[PDB]
DNA sequence: GTTGTAT
DNA sequence: GATCATACAAC
DNA sequence: GATCATACAAC
DNA sequence: GTTGTAT
């Protein structure tokens, strides 16, 4: 456990030390960061929220990537560091949970949120660090939350895991990729609407 | 370059323009009534959600739908201003007795703000009810909005002490108002106590309400400030913290994270040693932690030198008659129980008159019946139902309203046992006409009917005491 | 840690994140339906004020208010999201027939953004009312709302091909539309035309739909484009700002624009100017004055003396967007998915859901004034034995007992029982029979021409196109935009 | 006549929709609540010699702030700007930009407030110009108000009513902001109490 | 600075 | 959506 | 109330 | 960069 005193604006943290308990929720708006953070256990659980919609990495430029402030706070809590700086083995939480809205648009930043670790956190990926919440936000008392998806005794996780990287690789390359038509025939494709 | 130009002396135009807006400030924004102790806004909120339909008993709506309303038909303000109302009304720790009842974030302790409008829903909470109780019994005076085309009431029933309970606040336009929240039992029982002995005394008076009731609890040190604040209407008060070094309970409008982050400075900066730690182990289900140091050395001065102790300095003022008042507990306590008074008179008042129009109307029902042959014979005959309806009046001396109730007879209503079915009701109507009758006849009665009425509030309503007074 | 804890494979959940959010924009968001060429958030902000009564008689409503009924009862978003495409379709220049009307400040051409909702009241338009008529006739499907507690359209009667009047756009998933308003007299021509004959080609159709008729006028450069996209749904088109040259009083050139394109900002135009004028990327402008009133737009940029107006104007058509193309993408849905259609294929849409509206009003007007005429039957029976039904009545103990009575004498159904039982004694005077006779005769002429129009389809046609002529008669423009090649 | 001719520099504040003309003898001067209001006067204010300078919120009570906090002050310094008059040590009435300086604030309580922190601002650190009659108050027959509403009742000086804003006695009008707005409260409180018919 | 209705 | 200044009284 | 970055397609 | 629905 912490201490204190010591010294992100937002992002409220736990009061243990143990990156092996820990746990970062990475939560969208301060909407759903105040029930989460209302009764999230605050020893070996800490939220941060993500301020509007996760830039889209797959397609943007590596000056407008470093320039992004979302992506600043999150990899500044993690604490992993950047590029040449990847330190998977000075991470401040061992289990960075997605906890994104229901609707679609949580939906969508879910895949934002994959990407941007998946390209530029991968060892985190790699090491399963990375969970997936499943609620059965904003629009919840904090017992419920917590008494739903975030006590460990109860609550049903999903564990990220890769299996074939060049699918993995085609795939945000086609989805999120820059190239529009492969992603239309992916969506005429695979979905059925009536 | 202008055509029609006038002139206008400085001074003039802002000691009119500085009046318009002190006066606008002071009687119908920051200062509440002292008869249902409600601000504009907060007496906007609560009859919104009641034409609304969010009472207790039905579901939650979107408050987006509910400021839109509140907005768009009384308050014509901000929706931040409105929801942001809303909100300290559904907060444990802002209001001792809650208003609303919502679902969603609506904040925290630590100063976290509420959710968006758009993901929290929200209604009226069942203690909130009593405030609206025979509403629609002409018990209160209504006016027009601002834009005219609507209606609101210039103050709800309250059929509680709303004002002494919850408390008031507070910031004017050269005044200001702070009144700290009571026990509700209490509170009724002070009111009794006032209808029974009017010769009651401050002393007296504090023997059935000790003093404040802060939704958070805590400790207040001292009695002598709320004396001279129940008698005077100003008086000064301590309020400490309740700690075992572990912190359960802050003061009132007191940051649990703001203290955090105030002890964190004066830890740096040579304000006090032993500070070996200072976390903040608050559950959803409760709350605040922090050798060689004594800590009661260490204890005593955080208390005295951060937040952990404050002052509360009485200054209850409302609104009474129009104007701006410096009451005290006694004038408060005769407000509330005159508007409590005018209120179960206009009720009974009203169920006296409906009443007596309804048996009007079955009189005429119950001759119509027993003549149902004649009657229509006589609408048979009659070409226009203006002709039809001055035979009937002209043959069984009936008025204008007995004979158009005829007149609008449904024929599955001419059969036997209906008949009896409102003679029934007739005769229920008489005994119920004579009681009302008697009431408003009978000024203890109505004094009665508003103990009874409260002491039932008191039972369904009624907490225990959460601010443990010390000397 | 955790106890039940799952795995689930990135490639997996991404391409169901993906296609989740994916359909749920293309056909709940983004495009609108060929039909009613709404977009959700339009259509329930339509039909909100519908329900709220803000009709074109009744007076305006705060702004937040219809927003918050909206927001709550059946567009499970954000509010500004609302209000701003509320005020959107409220302006002269963003919709070519606009749908609501507001009172105060609804944003100027300048960029500026209407005032807060606290401040702003609106309603319906006029022409908006085409867009529902008929609603409360079962002539469109509804379906439960976000919360299972509100019933809404899922698409609207829509009066007036909303679509090629209005146009769209248009950005979604992997597709995007955009599509042009036109003139509302001229689209209905087409509307009619292909109606009566069905082997009409793209080019018949040009004839009384010329092209795109844009809000703010301005001029077309190249029908070429415009046949491409009526007959593709895909096509370029050239639009330019209508100008003209002027003396100054000093007897030098000045060059007046008085229409810019669709969609663009004459501010952002103005400041383009400075930064190429004073980046010396465009050189002869002797200054650059907006005199627009709020009464017409005038954009002047005088020349210097020993300088070609023309030379400056081309610079200015090539370099700001005071000339620009537009990238005819019809793309709408239909039957669920979404489509790149033609002009036919829109129209041919139209026409349908046109027919659909008309017949099921039709139906659920037949089936109200039989059930009427019905009820009407068992009325007068009832007032041509009123002696013996009293008798009955009154003989009755129970109304189980004297509606069962009433049935069996008079051969009458439940539902004239009722009526017969619920009858005022005011019901029963001598001029009221010779009422509900009128009544019903009337009802039996209205029961015979219904059966019929629901006999002949020859007559619903003639039923739409008479009464898109008198949408056209009432709401038709003047042509804006000058088609030039 | 002389009039701008775009491509300057200028400098001015962001907001502030300056007219055309550079006749500080003709051109006005609006000082509106919010954009709600500055938009409506903003489009229909004849932009030849009348500017739209939007004032956001309550502005700064110069009676009760310390001048360091004066000097911070965005609000007051885009208005100072926007006269290019000067400040204190600098304040020329010879070199402002506009000769008639109207107040234009909401027909509301709220607005006669924000009516009244102006005309402190401008009789405690803009003397001069209301010693000079620039300063006028608009008197409306604002953000629930469209474009020719606007114009056509207060901004038309055809048809609009205008209000100069003279001073008395500056004996007088020293006194009456040092009561209405000076930190002293007791004297305020006893001036509503007994000025104030309820 | 902080409390709460306001621009 | 989050965050920014400010009036107004009173500790 | 005003403003701040972002997804998404096409140009 | 700009367009228009969304976070
Ligand atoms: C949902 C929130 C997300 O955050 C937003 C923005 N930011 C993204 C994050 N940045 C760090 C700071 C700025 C923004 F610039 C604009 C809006 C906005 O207009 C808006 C709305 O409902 O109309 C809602 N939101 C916005
Ligand atoms: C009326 C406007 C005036 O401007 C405002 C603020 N500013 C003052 C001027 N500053 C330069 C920039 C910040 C502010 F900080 C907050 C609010 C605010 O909360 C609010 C509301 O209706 O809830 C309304 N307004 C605010
Ligand atoms: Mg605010
Ligand atoms: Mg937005």
């Amino acid at each position: 456990m912490k201490s204190g005193l010591e010294i992100p604006g937002k992002l409220a943290d736990c009061s243990s030390n143990n990156p092996a308990e820990t746990e970062l929720f990475i939560v969208e708006g301060d909407s759903a960061g105040g029930s989460a953070k209302s009764g999230r256990n605050r020893e070996f659980q800490a939220i941060l929220p993500i301020r509007g919609k996760i830039l889209n990495v797959e397609k943007a430029s590596m000056d407008k990537i470093l320039a992004n402030e979302e992506i600043r706070s999150l990899f500044t809590a993690m604490g992993t560091g950047f590029g040449a700086e990847f330190d998977v083995s000075k991470a401040r939480y061992q289990k960075l949970v997605l906890m994104t809205d229901a609707d679609v648009d949580g939906a969508h930043i879910r895949t934002l949120l994959l990407t941007l670790i998946y390209r530029y956190m991968k060892p985190i990926l790699e090491a399963g660090y990375v969970y997936i919440a499943q609620p059965p936000l904003g629009e919840m008392d904090d017992h419920q939350l917590w008494e739903t998806t975030m006590d460990p005794e109860h609550r049903l996780m999903a564990r990220v895991s890769v299996d074939d990287a060049a699918e993995a690789d085609k795939i945000f390359d086609m989805l999120m990729g820059d190239r529009v038509e492969p992603r239309r025939e992916f969506i005429e494709e695979n979905a059925v609407y009536s | 370059q202008d055509k029609n130009l006038v002139n206008v002396n400085l001074t003039k135009e802002m000691k009119a323009s500085f009046i318009d807006y002190a006066m606008s400030v002071i009687v119908a924004r920051a200062l509440p009534d002292v008869r249902d102790g409600l601000k504009p806004v907060h007496r906007r909120i609560l009859y919104g959600m009641n034409e609304l339909g969010v009472t207790p008993d039905k579901p939650h709506k979107k408050s987006a739908r509910i400021t839109g309303d509140v907005m768009g038909k009384y308050h014509p303000h901000g929706d931040s201003s409105i929801y942001e109302a809303m909100v300290r009304m559904a907060q444990w720790w802002s209001y001792r007795y809650m208003l609303v009842d919502g679902h969603g974030n609506f904040g925290s302790m630590d100063g976290d703000s509420a959710a968006a409008q758009r993901y929290t829903e929200a209604r009226m909470s069942k203690i909130a009810l009593e405030m609206l109780r025979d509403i629609n019994k002409n018990t209160v005076d209504f006016v027009d909005n601002y834009d005219a085309n609507e209606r609101e009431p210039l103050v709800l029933p309250a059929r509680f002490p709303n004002l002494l309970v919850n408390g008031a606040t507070g910031i004017a336009v050269g005044m200001a108002t702070n009144i700290p929240p009571h026990n509700l039992g209490e509170t009724i029982d002070a009111v009794k106590l006032v209808m029974d002995n009017p010769e009651v005394t401050t002393k007296d008076l504090m023997e059935v309400l000790p003093g404040p009731d802060f939704p958070t609890g805590a400790l207040v040190m001292g009695k002598s400030g709320i004396h001279k604040a129940y008698e005077t209407g100003k008086g000064s008060i301590v309020l400490r913290s309740r700690t075992e070094i572990v912190v359960t309970e802050f003061p009132y409008m007191v940051n649990k994270t703001k203290v955090h982050e105030h002890i964190v400075r004066l830890v740096q900066e040579k304000r006090i040693e032993g500070i070996t730690a200072v976390r903040d182990e608050s559950n959803r289900e409760g709350v605040f932690v922090i050798r060689d140091a004594s800590a009661n050395v260490i204890l005593n001065n955080l208390f005295k030198m951060t937040q952990m102790q404050t002052n509360f300095g009485f200054n209850m003022l409302a609104i009474q008659n129009g104007i701006p008042k410096i009451l005290s507990l006694r004038q408060i306590l005769d407000a509330y129980i005159e508007h409590q008074k005018e209120v179960v008179v206009r009720r009974t008042r009203f169920d006296k008159e409906k009443a007596e129009a309804r048996a009007h109307i079955l009189e005429g029902l119950l001759i119509a019946l027993d003549h149902i042959d004649e009657v229509i014979r006589i609408i048979r005959a009659s070409e226009t139902d203006a002709e039809a309806q001055a035979e009937l009046m002209s043959k069984f001396k009936l008025s204008e309203r007995q004979s158009q109730a005829i007149l609008d007879m449904r024929l599955r209503r001419l059969t036997g046992l209906e008949r009896d079915k409102i003679q029934s009701e007739y005769d229920d109507l008489l005994a119920l006409i004579a009681d009302l009758a008697d009431i408003l006849a009978k000024p203890e009665r109505v004094s009665q009917i508003i103990k009874d009425e409260l002491d039932e509030v008191k039972r369904k309503f009624s907490d225990k005491r959460r601010t443990e007074l010390m000397v």
